[PDB]
């Protein structure tokens, strides 16, 4: 049983498992609400007499 | 520091090993350190006797 094979296999496995353990999940989603800028009422025309 | 006392300070030997980001386990860090260290060490005594 040539020894040099298993050393390479073990190194590959260790590198892979260490690469899989650094990946982290961290999202930065923003909320769905709006801003609601200012507004003013609009008055409709009418008539007046007495 | 004084008479009949001698201090054996510890000095870092091998500076590899990367922390586990998943933070689930502590033994995985030690396993990584040991495996990489002995992968380096076994390359110095491939077919050699002291």
């Amino acid at each position: 049983p040539n020894d040099e094979a298993t050393i390479k296999a073990l190194d590959n496995v260790i590198k892979q498992i260490e690469a899989l353990s650094v990946i982290v999940n961290r999202s930065e989603k923003a909320d769905d609400a709006q801003i609601l800028g200012p507004n003013t009422y609009k008055q409709l025309l009418e008539h007046l007499f007495s | 520091p004084e008479e009949n006392v001698y201090i054996l300070l510890p000095i870092q030997a091998y500076t590899g090993g990367v922390i586990d980001r998943r933070d689930a386990s502590f033994s995985n860090f030690a396993y990584s350190i040991a495996s990489k260290l002995m992968m380096e060490l076994s390359a110095a005594t491939h077919n050699k006797i002291f």
